[PDB]
């Protein structure tokens, strides 16, 4: 139980460094999706003013 | 015989202004905003310009 608590304790730090990978890829994509959605809103009402 | 006011008409010898040569300057600024590498907007500002 103990080697599996101390496993689950570096395990634990492990995981949350590997989500922290996803999570930080992620994080700089939904800034950059925040953004992305400005440029693609701009390409909506831009188009929008270009189709009137 | 006081002709030429038939003349023939003086429809007319037209050096009329219907120029396009007068060139239509098509200034295309195709600014293509990226961020990062994917377009966010093309600005394809036609000035459409008759000289």
């Amino acid at each position: 139980l103990r080697r599996q608590v101390d496993q689950l304790t570096n395990d634990k730090a492990r995981v949350e460094v590997e989500r922290d990978n996803l999570a930080e890829d992620i994080m700089r994509l939904r800034e950059k999706l925040q953004e992305e959605m400005l440029q693609r809103e701009e390409a909506e009402n831009t188009l929008q003013s270009f189709r009137q | 015989p006081n002709f030429s006011s038939l003349n023939l008409r003086e429809t007319n010898l037209d050096s009329l202004p219907l120029v396009d040569t007068h060139s239509k300057r098509t200034l295309l600024i195709k600014t293509v905003e990226t961020r990062d590498g994917q377009v966010i907007n093309e600005t394809s500002q036609h000035h459409d310009d008759l000289e």
